[PDB]
C-alpha cells in the first residue's frame, strides 16, 4: 500500500511544516509557511486546519496523523482537483498563468535549490502552445 | 487542502530532477 519512498516523500511534505524539526507542526509553524506559499490563513482558519488532522487532540499534528490524511487524500480528491489547488498555489496572483517567476518563488520557498535556468527548463517541458508560461491544463498534462 | 497540494508540487520538482 505504502512504500518506503512514499513515506519518506510524505515526510518531507510535513518537514517543509515542521520547521524546528520536532515532529509536531505548530499553528505558528503552519502560519509560518502558509504565508511563504503566498497565502495568508486567518486565525482561526490556521487552528481548524490543525483540527481536521490533529486525531489525538493534543492541539498539534505529529506525522501518524499526517501520514493518514495524506493516504486519505491520495485516495478520495480526484486527479483534477488535485492539481487545480496546486496551480493556485503556483500562480500566486491568479491570473491563470505560472510564470517563471512565480514557479522560481516556489522552488525557493520549497528550499528546492535549482538553478534559473533549471526553473526555465521546467516552464519550458510544461510550457505547450509556447508562450513561456504554464497554463491550468499544461500543469495538468505534465503532473500525471 | 494545503498539505496535500504541497506534496504534489515537491513531487512536481521531483519528477524533473529525475531528466
Ligand atoms: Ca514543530
Ligand atoms: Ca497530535
Ligand atoms: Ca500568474
Ligand atoms: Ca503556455
Amino acid at each position: 500500500q505504502l512504500t518506503e519512498e512514499q513515506i519518506a516523500e510524505f515526510k518531507e511534505a510535513f518537514s517543509l511544516f515542521d520547521k524546528d524539526g520536532d515532529g509536531t507542526i505548530t499553528t505558528k509553524e503552519l502560519g509560518t509557511v502558509m504565508r511563504s506559499l503566498g497565502q495568508n490563513p486567518t486565525e482561526a482558519e490556521l487552528q481548524d486546519m490543525i483540527n481536521e488532522v490533529d486525531a489525538d487532540g493534543n492541539g498539534t499534528i505529529d506525522f501518524p496523523e499526517f501520514l493518514t490524511m495524506m493516504a486519505r487524500k491520495m485516495k478520495d480528491t480526484d486527479s483534477e482537483e488535485e492539481i487545480r489547488e496546486a496551480f493556485r498555489v503556483f500562480d500566486k496572483d491568479g491570473n491563470g498563468y505560472i510564470s517563471a517567476a512565480e514557479l522560481r518563488h516556489v522552488m525557493t520557498n520549497l528550499g528546492e535549490k535549482l538553478t534559473d535556468e533549471e526553473v526555465d527548463e521546467m516552464i519550458r517541458e510544461a510550457d505547450i502552445d509556447g508562450d513561456g508560461q504554464v497554463n491550468y491544463e499544461e500543469l495538468v498534462q505534465m503532473m500525471t | 487542502g494545503k498539505f496535500y497540494a504541497t506534496f504534489l508540487i515537491q513531487e512536481y520538482f521531483r519528477k524533473f530532477k529525475k531528466r
